[PDB]
C-alpha cells in the first residue's frame, strides 16, 4: 500500500503548486489505485471468512495470483515473496 | 556434520531475494543440499557408524546365528528357565 | 527546551570547583592527579563550544539542533560530576580515591561511553600511586611525602637503639594502613609489606639489595599483570634475604658461638 | 495540545491527524523518561543489566530523534505524517515492548504499572520477544539490544571461567558466591553452591541453554579450588599465557548465537584435564 501514500503525497505538492485543481484531476491521478485496492479486498476477506490457517493463507493468494490483471499479479507476488520469506525462515531451521 | 551450514544459509538467502518463486531452483537447492546432507547422509550412518557390524549382531543374537553360544546357554540354564 | 539543556551547565560550574579546590597540596598526590585529568576534558568541552559558536555564527544552527549537538558531552559531563560530588563526600584521598575510580568503573559495564571515561580517569589517576608502589617494592625506601601510601614506617628506633628490644623490623617498625588499600590490591596486600619489609633489614646494613629488573607498574581493567608483578618481586628480593642473612652480618657463625 | 469545536482554520480531521502525530509524542516522551533515568550509581532495585539496556536504548533515542530532526522545517502537513508513518509503528512497538511505553497507552490509565523484569528474567524475556518477533521488520532493533545487553554476563563468565574471582553486586548473576566459602572446610558448602540450574525455576536457555547451566559452575568451582591450593605449571594464577577473552539480520536462525559462546568449551576441557582431585592431589592415593 505504500505507493498509495506516494501518490497522494505528490498530489499534495501539485495542489501547493496550483491552487485551483478540479475533482477529475484527482480522480485522474488515482485512478489507477482505484482497481487494485478492491482486488486486494477480496484477498484478505476469505482469510477473515474460512478462518484459514497457517500456509494455507499460502495457497489463497497464490490462486489469486492467476488474476488477469497485471497490477494486481505483481502487488500479490510481492506478499507472496514476503509469506515465503516466513516458510523458508522455518524451512531454514528443521532442515 | 560438515559446516556448510552458513553456505546453504548463503543460498537460501538468494532464494529468499528472488522475486518470484521458483519451484525449480527451490527444488534445485532443497536436493543438492538434500545431496550434500539427504544423501551424504547415508554415507555417514553407513560408515562413520558402520551398520554391517550391527546387523550382524542382531542376527546373531535375535536370531540364533550364534550356535555355540545359544546352546551352551540351553545346556547350562535349562532347569531355571523351565521352573 | 532551555531547561533541558542547562543540567549541562549546573554540571560545568561544580565540575570546575573541585578541579580547583582540589589541586592543593594537602589533598595529596592522586587527588591531585584526578583533577589535572579532569580539565583536559574541561578543554575540549570549550573545543566544542567553539565549533558550534562558528556554526551559530554562520545561522546554520538552532536550538533544535543544538540539543542534539551537546548530547554527547552531556553525559562525559555527568559522569564526571558524580564522580567529583563522591569524591568530595567521602573525604577520599590517597587510595580511597583510588578505590571510588576502581568501583564506578565496574558501575558501568555495558555502556562504553562512560565506561572508558571512567577507566582514563582511573589510569591518570593511579599513576602516583602505582610509582610509589614500584619503589616500595624495588627498593625498601617509602618516599611517600603525604600520608597516602598503604604502607607506612614509623621512626621507632627512638626506643629500639643499641639493643632491638621488640625486633622493631619484624614486629612494628614497616606497618600497614588498612583504609588506604586500592580494593584492587587487597589480594596483594600482605604480600607487598613482606616484599619490602624483607628488602629493609639487608638495605639498612650498607649492602644494596637491587632488583634485577624494576619492572613499571600502571593501573589496568581487566588485567592482572601487576598482581604477577607483585609475586615476582616478592620471589627475588625473598631469595635475596638469605643472600644477605648468610653473607653480610653473617648469621651461621653467630649461631654456631651461641 | 488540540483544538475542539471552535478552531482558528482547524476542522476536526486536522486534529485527528495531529492526534496519531500526538500519540507518537507521547511514546516519544515516555520512552525517553524511562530510558534517561540513569543509574544514578545507587539502583538496587535494577541490575547491571537493566542499566546496559538502558544505555542502549538511549542509542536508538538519539538516532531517532536525529531523524526528527532531519526533517525539512518547510514540508506539508499530511507529508509530515506520512513520511514518519513507518518510524512511528516502529515505535510504538518498541514502546510496548517495554512496560513503560505499553503502559500509559492512552486506552488505559497509568495504573497498571506493569513489572519490568530484571537480571536473566530480563535477558531472557528479551530473547523470547526475539523469537516471538523474528520476522517482522522490527526485528534489527531487538538483535542490537540483546547484543548490548548481553555483554555484562559474558564478562561474568569469564572473570570465573579464565579466572576463578567471584565478583557481583546485586546478585542477578545465577551462580551465587557467600561468605562461608571463606571458612574454607568441607561443610558450609551445602550453604555455599549455586542457585539451581535454572534461578529457580527460569534458566537462561538463551544464554545457559541448559547446557552450560552446570558446566560454568563446574569449571568455576575447579580453577578457585587448584588456583586456592597452590600455584601450578599450567594455571599459576593467570599465568596462563594469553587466553583470548572471547565470550538477513541473522542468516542462520537467532538460536545459533550459541556458536560465539561455544568457545568456553575450550578451557573447561582444559580446566578438566589440568585432574585437580585425581592427579593433581592424588586423590587415589587417599
Amino acid at each position: 500500500l505504500q505507493p498509495y501514500r506516494q501518490a497522494l503525497l505528490d498530489l499534495e505538492q501539485e495542489f501547493l503548486g496550483d491552487p485551483h485543481l478540479s475533482i477529475s484531476h484527482v480522480n485522474y491521478f488515482l485512478d489507477q489505485f482505484q482497481l487494485l485496492f478492491p482486488s486486494v479486498m477480496v484477498v484478505v476477506e476469505q482469510i477473515k471468512s474460512q478462518k484459514i490457517h497457517g500456509c494455507q493463507i499460502l495457497e489463497t493468494v497464490y490462486k489469486h495470483s492467476c488474476g488477469g490483471l497485471p497490477p494486481v499479479r505483481s502487488a500479490l507476488e510481492k506478499i507472496l515473496a514476503v509469506c515465503h520469506g516466513v516458510m523458508y525462515k522455518q524451512l531454514s531451521a528443521w532442515m | 556434520l560438515k559446516n556448510q551450514e552458513d553456505t546453504f544459509a548463503a543460498e537460501l538467502h538468494r532464494l529468499k531475494q528472488q522475486p518470484l518463486f521458483s519451484l525449480v531452483d527451490f527444488e534445485q537447492v532443497v536436493d543438492r543440499i538434500r545431496s550434500t546432507v539427504a544423501e551424504h547422509l547415508w554415507k555417514l550412518m553407513v560408515e562413520e557408524s558402520d551398520l554391517l557390524g550391527q546387523l550382524k549382531i542382531i542376527k546373531d543374537f535375535y536370531l540364533l546365528g550364534r550356535g555355540e553360544l545359544f546352546q551352551a546357554f540351553i545346556d547350562t540354564a535349562q532347569h531355571m528357565l523351565k521352573t | 527546551l532551555v531547561h533541558r539543556i542547562l543540567p549541562v551547565a549546573a554540571s560545568y560550574s561544580a565540575v570546575t570547583r573541585f578541579i580547583e579546590e582540589k589541586s592543593s597540596f594537602e589533598y595529596g598526590q592522586v587527588n591531585h592527579a584526578l583533577a589535572a585529568a579532569m580539565r583536559t576534558l574541561v578543554k575540549e568541552h570549550l573545543i566544542l563550544v567553539s565549533q558550534l559558536e562558528q556554526l551559530h555564527r554562520q545561522g546554520l544552527l538552532s536550538l533544535q539542533k543544538l540539543w542534539f549537538y551537546i548530547q554527547p558531552a552531556m553525559r562525559t559531563m555527568d559522569i564526571l560530576a558524580s564522580l567529583a560530588t563522591s569524591v568530595d563526600k567521602g573525604e577520599c584521598l590517597g587510595g580511597s580515591t583510588l578505590s571510588l575510580l576502581h568501583d564506578r568503573s565496574f558501575s558501568y559495564t555495558g555502556d562504553s561511553q562512560a565506561q572508558e571515561l571512567c577507566l582514563y580517569l582511573t589510569k591518570a589517576a593511579s599513576a602516583p600511586y602505582f610509582e610509589v608502589l614500584e619503589k616500595w617494592i624495588y627498593r625498601g625506601i617509602i618516599h611517600d611525602p603525604y600520608s597516602e601510601f598503604m604502607v607506612e614506617e614509623h621512626e621507632l628506633r627512638k626506643e629500639r637503639i643499641q639493643e632491638d628490644y621488640n625486633d622493631k623490623y619484624w614486629d612494628q617498625r614497616y606497618t600497614i594502613v588498612q583504609q588506604q588499600i586500592p580494593s584492587f590490591l587487597q589480594k596483594m596486600a600482605d604480600k607487598i609489606l613482606s616484599t619490602g619489609k624483607y628488602l629493609n633489614v639487608v638495605r639498612e646494613c650498607g649492602h644494596d639489595v637491587t632488583c634485577p629488573v624494576a619492572k613499571e607498574i600502571i593501573y589496568t581493567l581487566k588485567e592482572r599483570a601487576y598482581v604477577e608483578q607483585i609475586e615476582k618481586a616478592f620471589n627475588y628480593a625473598s631469595k635475596v634475604l638469605l643472600d644477605f642473612l648468610m653473607e653480610e652480618k653473617e648469621l651461621v657463625a653467630h649461631l654456631r658461638s651461641i | 495540545k488540540r483544538g475542539v469545536h471552535v478552531s482558528g482554520a482547524s476542522p476536526e480531521s486536522i486534529s485527528s491527524l495531529l492526534s496519531e502525530v500526538a500519540e507518537y509524542g507521547t511514546c516519544y516522551t515516555r520512552l525517553s523518561h524511562f530510558s534517561l533515568q540513569p543509574v544514578l550509581d545507587s539502583l538496587y532495585s535494577k541490575g547491571l543489566v537493566f542499566q546496559a539496556f538502558t544505555s542502549g536504548l538511549r542509542r536508538y533515542l538519539q538516532y531517532y530523534r536525529a531523524c526528527v530532526l532531519s526533517t525539512p522545517p518547510t514540508l506539508s502537513l499530511l507529508t509530515i505524517g506520512f513520511l514518519f508513518k513507518k518510524l512511528g509503528r516502529q515505535l510504538r512497538y518498541l514502546a510496548e515492548l517495554c512496560g513503560v511505553g505499553a503502559v500509559l497507552p492512552g486506552t488505559c490509565g497509568g495504573g497498571p504499572r506493569a513489572a519490568f523484569p530484571t537480571g536473566v528474567k530480563l535477558l531472557s524475556y528479551l530473547y523470547q520477544e526475539a523469537l516471538h518477533n523474528c520476522s517482522n521488520e522490527h526485528y534489527p532493533v531487538l538483535l542490537s539490544l540483546l547484543k548490548t545487553s548481553c555483554e555484562p554476563y559474558t564478562r561474568f563468565i569469564h572473570d570465573w571461567v579464565y579466572s576463578g574471582v567471584f565478583r557481583d553486586a546485586y546478585g542477578e548473576f545465577m551462580i551465587q558466591v557467600n561468605h562461608e566459602y571463606l571458612s574454607f572446610r568441607d561443610k558450609l558448602y551445602w550453604t555455599h553452591g549455586y542457585v539451581l540450574i535454572s534461578k529457580e525455576v527460569e534458566d537462561c536457555v538463551p544464554v545457559f541453554l541448559k547446557h552450560i547451566a552446570h558446566d560454568i559452575y563446574v569449571c568455576g568451582k575447579t580453577i578457585n579450588l587448584l588456583k586456592l591450593c597452590c600455584p601450578r605449571h599450567y594455571l599459576c594464577w593467570s599465568d596462563v599465557p594469553v587466553p583470548r577473552i572471547s565470550v538477513e539480520l541473522l542468516t542462520l536462525p537467532v538460536l545459533m548465537k550459541r556458536s560465539i559462546t561455544a568457545p568456553l568449551a575450550a578451557h573447561i576441557s582444559l580446566v578438566n584435564k589440568a585432574d585437580y582431585f585425581f592427579v593433581e592431589l592424588h586423590l587415589e592415593a587417599h
